[PDB]
């Protein structure tokens, strides 16, 4: 019973924090394109 | 107690395992780099 | 905290001895004293060692207590065997209907902890797919930052 | 089937109405007595508040060597024997039980610290790759 | 949720080519052959409040700005329309094109902009305050689907020549060639985050091509097998899920394809059109579905 708590617990939080984690690598993949994309711009 | 203990440490035993495989690949990948 | 038992499918010793590590640095009366002492010294209290024995030629008493002794298992024996008989298999039907409610209770606990256990089972899978997904997105800024400034 | 206090197979059940547990008569008298409560739940229970439930006297059969010379000597002898050592080894297994679980949350609080300063390191080395 | 799952839709007269969700999810707009655009509700009952004449052509193309404000209508009579969301009156009307309209998009999140493709082998940028054509890229050959990025930097246009072909704005050159359709391109959708664009093709493969500024240069990320093109050559447009989970594209064998994005597997092939399917679409909040096929009817799924 509490087994299955400490596993709930164990899944909230987990997620989270890499799903943040995720958001952060996000922006410099979004970021890196825009200097690429302004190699053209200079031609 | 000692049962929900006994499991939840094992448990939280297993948290280290996993953590200091990527922590040691985190060091190859970035010395090679 | 967090340690996922049903998707870690890829160390136990190990992180025992790390976690040894950190453990390293951090009413009744009278009849309980005499119970108590029988049980710490290891003996018995002695009954009458007396009845069995005796010897022929006070043992007129011992003779008349024989007699009346018997009288009472014989009466005691009679009634026993035939109220032992009708009850020789009575008490036995009674222990088979006191033994067979524990296991049905060992068959509903038995229930009630798988369905548990599944629950945390499925649980996980969802996890270490959400896992899975953030770390190849890892992968994926990693060297999608250095292939940006390669360029520059 | 048994009695929720001594483990034995009672003679007169008696039912509580707080916490549905059969318990034998003398046992639970003698509980609510020392201190008015339910011994389970710990639930406010007093003498007239337990029920009595049909037993049709319990099968106890007398042994074939029965006479009152054994029931007065070796069959009560073993009962006051039985009484004793069972008692004082269900003392012995309460501290050792006490014990465990103390240095079982000794222990486990180590590992506790060891994953909160691993958590701090692993991240920031997968954090110093992405840099 | 709303109502009860399935939610048929019936009102239209001839062909249904395109379906388009509003951006609040809300209100729907739907236009096919009928030479008309209809204005449904997708919740309550799904009833009819606007209906929306102004062609003399059958309605090839639809879209939405990203506010819900402005109706943009391609047309098979060389003209495209620009109506509001509320009200339904004729806003703008342009005609630059000497043959039919195949696809228009409008580029989101910049100053306002269109880019159409047409039969006589061009490509037309639009801004909508101007009536004029602002550039005009000939290919040569015809064009069926155009799309911009994120950016509102690049024309991506799929045509008849087996080949996706990005312009850029800036120097009016031919940039980008895409290569690795066998057979012509009929419709395609940029994704939410400008990162990934999904095609499909004549030659029933549905492709999606990665559009970023720094290209591993064979771009043939994911392709998709199961969708059927036949002899009725109906234009086939694609679109993805709010969060780019779900990929659908329309069939004409009449089954509702939807692919999961990362396992490359179908998810849903959902029956229920008589006729050949033109365009299945998401609901930009919750998974609802509508799909528009050659039945003249409309289907809400709900997953």
């Amino acid at each position: 019973e509490e087994l299955k708590k400490h596993e709930d617990s164990a899944i909230p939080r987990r997620l989270e924090c890499l799903k943040e984690d995720v958001q952060r690598q996000q922006e410099r993949e979004k970021e890196l394109q825009h200097r690429y994309a302004d190699l053209l711009l200079e031609k | 107690e000692l049962s929900h203990a006994l499991y939840q440490h094992d448990a939280a035993c297993r948290v280290i395992a996993r953590l200091t495989k990527e922590v040691t690949a985190a060091r190859e990948a970035l010395a090679t780099l | 905290v967090d340690a996922l038992p049903y998707f870690d499918q890829g160390v136990r010793e190990a992180a025992a001895a790390l976690v040894e590590e950190e453990t390293r640095r951090y009413t009744d009366i009278m009849r309980n004293e005499f119970e108590r002492l029988a049980a710490r010294q290891p003996i018995e209290l002695l009954s009458m060692k007396r009845y069995e024995l005796p010897a022929p030629s006070e043992c007129v008493n011992n003779s008349m207590a024989q007699l009346e002794h018997q009288a009472v298992r014989i009466e005691n024996l009679e009634l026993m065997s035939q109220h032992g008989c009708n009850a020789w298999k009575v008490y036995n039907e009674n222990l088979v209907h006191m033994i067979e409610h524990a296991q049905k209770e060992l068959q509903k606990l038995r229930k009630h902890i798988q369905d548990l256990n599944w629950q945390r089972k499925n649980m996980q899978l969802t996890a270490g797919s959400k896992l899975r997904e953030m770390e190849s997105n890892w992968v994926s800024l990693v060297s999608k930052n250095y292939e940006i400034e390669r360029t520059i | 089937l048994i009695c929720s206090i001594s483990n034995e197979v009672p003679e007169h059940p008696c039912v509580s109405p707080v916490s549905n547990h059969v318990y034998e008569r003398r046992l639970i008298e003698k509980y609510i007595a020392e201190n008015g409560t339910d011994p389970i739940n710990n639930q406010p229970l007093s003498e007239e508040q337990l029920i009595d439930i049909k037993v049709a006297h319990p099968i106890r059969p007398k042994p074939p060597s029965a006479t009152s010379i054994p029931a007065i000597l070796k069959a009560l002898q073993d009962e006051w024997d039985a009484v004793m050592l069972h008692s004082f080894t269900l003392r012995q297994q309460l501290q050792t039980t006490r014990q465990e679980l103390s240095h079982a949350l000794y222990q486990h609080d180590a590992a506790c610290r060891v994953i909160a300063r691993l958590t701090k390191e692993v991240t920031a080395a997968r954090e110093a790759l992405a840099t | 949720s709303l109502q009860a799952p399935i939610m048929l839709l019936s009102g239209h007269e001839g062909e249904v080519y395109c379906c388009k969700f509003h951006p609040n999810g809300s209100t729907l707009a739907s236009a096919g052959f009928d030479r008309l655009i209809l204005l449904w509700n997708v919740y309550g009952d799904c009833d009819n409040y606007a209906t929306l004449k102004g062609h003399s052509g059958a309605v090839m193309e639809l879209h939405y700005n990203t506010d819900g404000s402005m109706l943009f209508s391609a047309s098979t009579d060389k003209t495209v329309a620009v109506w509001d969301s509320e009200t339904g009156e004729r806003v703008k009307r342009l005609k630059g094109h000497t043959s039919f309209v195949n696809s228009c998009y409008p580029a989101r999140r910049g100053p306002q902009l269109v880019c159409t493709g047409s039969d006589d082998g061009t490509v037309k940028l639009w801004d909508i305050r101007k009536k004029a054509a602002i550039q005009t890229f000939q290919n040569t050959y015809q064009v069926l689907a155009v799309t911009f990025n994120d950016t509102s930097d690049q024309i991506i246009s799929g045509g008849i020549d087996n080949d996706i072909k990005v312009w850029d704005l800036r120097q009016n050159k031919l940039t980008y060639t895409m290569r690795g359709h066998a057979d012509s391109v009929t419709g395609l959708s940029l994704s939410s985050e400008g990162s990934y664009l999904l095609s499909n093709a004549m030659d029933n493969t549905v492709r999606v091509w990665d559009v970023r500024p720094f290209a591993p240069k064979e771009r043939c990320v994911k392709i998709f097998q199961g969708n059927v093109h036949n002899f009725e050559k109906n234009l086939l447009r694609c679109s993805w899920s709010p969060d780019g989970s779900k990929i659908a594209a329309g069939s004409a064998d009449r089954f509702v394809y939807v692919w999961d994005t990362t396992s490359r597997r179908i998810l849903y092939k959902l029956p229920g059109h008589a006729g050949s399917i033109n365009e299945v679409a998401f609901h930009p909040d919750e998974p609802i579905i509508i799909s528009a096929s050659s039945d003249k009817r409309l289907y809400m799924g709900e997953i």
